[PDB]
């Protein structure tokens, strides 16, 4: 039996070194094991980062380095750089069973970032949406950071909550946090107010963009 | 350059095959293991399947061990891994990867394809336009599209900068909902090229709209 | 074939010192390489079976380091029993050639050789060779030139070097050059020299002796 | 445990054939892969041939320095290798190393190095006979720390025994390596100090042991008048 465990997330900073510890539980564990190391960008294909202990692939920043300690392996990143924002994996293959197994993985995430106030569209429903009778208010949330914004949709100057649907934080790739909200409202409600707008708390901050039923 | 690349995938009733390919170029395919690896959305990556240079050295993981075959058709140059009795619990994006001589590690991964399982049926993308109300952002606003994932190509392809592509948005009812938004300058808005492009692979609609100024 | 490359050569350091060894393939081998360490007489052992993995038999303080092309083998406390020759062995494809080879010598003050001349024996001057020796004692580091010189004239082509494992007392090297000369050649000198090149020695050290004194 | 011992080498004669034999015990012969190494005297390690396992296809490589003149076979249910030289050249005088590969997991044609290596067999090929060493004296006639020195020229095989004071003087003894003159003989040199004052007290006594011609030559060191 062989099975991994890998810390649930990791924070450094960035000019410095951190180090990521794969631990190995297996019971008599006279196998032999290869390990290997694995970067993951959000949404994309994973990269091989290290195999054995202290091997790198060609194309790969000599900034990675790993360590084997009795059974716990390590991931070194030093010059840790914005460009370092992934998920770390680790795999071991065991030769006799024949199997990868992979573990839960780490968040590498870096501190060095801005505050940044969150750019907010807002959208009137759409003409073929207002005759298709459901009018969809679209909010959009781009170039924030830290990514926590909660938006709130207020019509005739009072909260709504009704038909609000909001998507998780997803990173960009120009390293920002970017959101959509959707507001869903009959096409008579979307003519029933004078003016709906979205207030967006970002961090403290809180923007407010505005849009009527004069759209015209 | 040595390519993977992914092929077969969707919407599938719980219970059905969707035999996927994998075909790679740069590589002796011969002498070289291959590997599937499967993401599910949101959590880890996991080991599914091995298959050795000669082939008839196959090896599942514990979950599918009665379900998965694998062959590697050098002869065709590509990798096949079929499914039967797909649960409801194995929806993710399944990577090619292969394994080096001096095995251990995967050396190249696949793009990924999307193997999704679920009763509801294929909607094709209801796309409407959100017009634009010195830059200025306007877009397409894509209604009820169930599986992901819809290609939003804005200018029939040529635009590449100011598009910013919204993720998408897992709606209550269970449809989908996607936005794309395109800068372009203010005083351009009156001669702009501003056609988006929609395709829905999982149902197979390519819907082309014109957006224009309101 | 992959073409293999030790570097550097000869390693000088002392009980502590961090040492770094360089090997270097053509090919793109991508961890198929193994780092052996042979003791001077003895046999050789695995050290480093991956481009960085570590053996059952081997101490932790050997660590490995690899990226294609560039692969090194690590020291970080250097004890007193990794004083040997090391060499690097790639296992991409057939030939598994072995590297040059990198040797790893104590590294002492630097001393002067001291020069002796040993004529021609009496005994050997019947036989029919005769044989000139120089001795250099007590030397470091390891580089030294002998040269010899008949009549004033330097000679090449003629000349035997011997040189002496690192001493397990004073840490110093001994030469041994041998000069094989045949009767007529040996009559038909008048002074026979042995010059002596070194970086302890402040000039040229000229151990002479007469043809006959 | 693991243990590997090679056995024949020796003395042989350029262009003719030898046949070197391994032995193992502890590990299993049919599933371990095998390969032999060679080192020059004084020149670094070379690697010679390469023999896989009966289930891996049970090919036999070698490196190209020796393909066409070298054979290397593996012998079942006796547990022992052979390696045959054909054509020998005088070059090829060298210890003999017999290694077992190392497959990459419990199991795999691809191997990552050499584990456990026998002592190794030696190998002369030369065309002398055994010829006792010739001692020669070489007396200090500096003039301090002074040098007395034996030279035994014309040896073979290697090696000799120099003893100094009938192994009494173990300090400040240095006995060069042996260097292969081209005549085909040996040439050892053994180089002892002694103080200015003990040059001349006590007597150097030098006692060379040429096993191979069974030689014991007594060279008495003296001042030369």
């Amino acid at each position: 039996d062989i099975a991994l465990t890998q810390p649930a997330s990791v924070s450094g900073s960035p000019g410095q070194s951190i180090t990521i510890s794969c631990t190995g539980t297996s019971s008599d564990i006279g196998a032999y094991t290869y390990g290997s190391w694995y970067q993951q960008h959000p949404g994309k294909a994973p990269k091989l980062m290290i195999y054995g202990v202290n091997n790198r692939p060609s194309g790969v920043s000599n900034r990675f380095s790993g360590s084997k300690s009795g059974n716990t392996a390590s991931l070194t990143i030093s010059g840790l750089q914005a460009e370092d924002e992934a998920d770390y994996y680790c795999a071991s293959f065991d030769f006799s069973v024949s199997g990868v197994v992979f573990g839960g993985g780490t968040k590498l995430t870096v501190l060095g970032q801005p505050k940044a106030a969150p750019s907010v569209t807002l959208f009137p429903p759409s003409s073929e949406e207002l005759q298709a009778n459901k009018a969809t208010l679209v909010c959009l949330i781009s170039d924030f950071y830290p990514g926590a914004v909660t938006v709130a949709w207020k019509a005739d100057s009072s909260p709504v909550k009704a038909g609000v649907e909001t998507t998780t934080p997803s990173k960009q790739s120009n390293n920002k946090y970017a959101a959509s909200s959707y507001l869903s409202l009959t096409p008579e409600q979307w003519k029933s107010h004078r003016s709906y707008s979205c207030q967006v708390t970002h961090e403290g901050s809180t923007v407010e963009k505005t849009v009527a039923p004069t759209e015209c | 350059q040595v390519q993977l690349v992914e092929s077969g995938g969707g919407l599938v009733q719980p219970g059905g095959s969707l035999r996927l390919s994998c075909a790679a170029s740069g590589f002796t395919f011969s002498s070289y293991a291959m590997n599937w690896v499967r993401q599910a959305p949101g959590k880890g990556l996991e080991w599914v399947s091995l298959i050795s240079g000669s082939g008839s050295s196959t090896y599942y993981a514990d979950s599918v061990k009665g379900r998965f075959t694998i062959s590697r058709d050098n002869s065709k140059n590509t990798l096949y891994l079929q499914m039967n009795s797909l649960r409801a619990e194995d929806t993710a994006v399944y990577y090619c990867a292969r394994f080096h001589t001096h095995g251990g590690y995967f050396d190249i991964w696949g793009q990924g394809t999307l193997v999704t399982v679920s009763s509801a049926s294929t909607k094709g993308p209801s796309v409407f336009p959100l017009a634009p109300s010195g830059t200025a952002a306007l877009g397409c606003l894509v209604k009820d599209y169930f599986p992901e994932p819809v290609t939003v190509s804005w200018n029939s392809g040529a635009l590449t900068s100011g598009v910013h592509t919204f993720p998408a948005v897992l709606q209550s009812s269970g449809l989908y909902s996607l936005s794309s938004v395109v800068t372009v300058p203010s005083s351009s808005l009156g001669t702009q090229t501003y056609i988006c492009n929609v395709n829905h692979k999982p149902s197979n609609t390519k819907v082309d709209k014109k957006v224009e100024p309101k | 074939d992959i073409q293999m490359t030790q570097s550097p050569s000869s390693l000088s350091a002392s009980v502590g010192d961090r040492v770094t060894i360089t090997c270097r393939t053509s090919q793109d081998v991508r961890g198929a390489l193994a780092w052996y360490q042979q003791k001077p007489g003895k046999a050789p052992k695995l050290l480093i079976f991956d481009a960085s993995s570590l053996e059952t038999g081997v101490p932790s303080r050997f660590s490995g380091s690899g990226s294609g092309t560039v692969f090194t083998l690590t020291i970080s406390s250097l004890q007193p029993e990794d004083f040997a020759a090391y060499y690097c062995q790639q296992f991409l494809d057939f030939p598994f050639t072995f590297g040059q080879g990198t040797r790893l010598e104590i590294k002492r003050t630097v001393a002067a050789p001291s020069v002796f001349i040993f004529p021609p024996s009496d005994e050997q001057l019947k036989s029919g060779t005769a044989s000139v020796v120089c001795l250099l004692n007590n030397f470091y580091p390891r580089e030294a030139k002998v040269q010899w010189k008949v009549d004033n004239a330097l000679q090449s082509g003629n000349s035997q070097e011997s040189v002496t494992e690192q001493d397990s007392k004073d840490s110093t090297y001994s030469l041994s050059s041998t000069l094989t000369l045949s009767k007529a050649d040996y009559e038909k000198h008048k002074v026979y020299a042995c010059e002596v090149t070194h970086q302890g020695l402040s000039s040229p050290v000229t151990k002479s002796f007469n043809r006959g004194e």
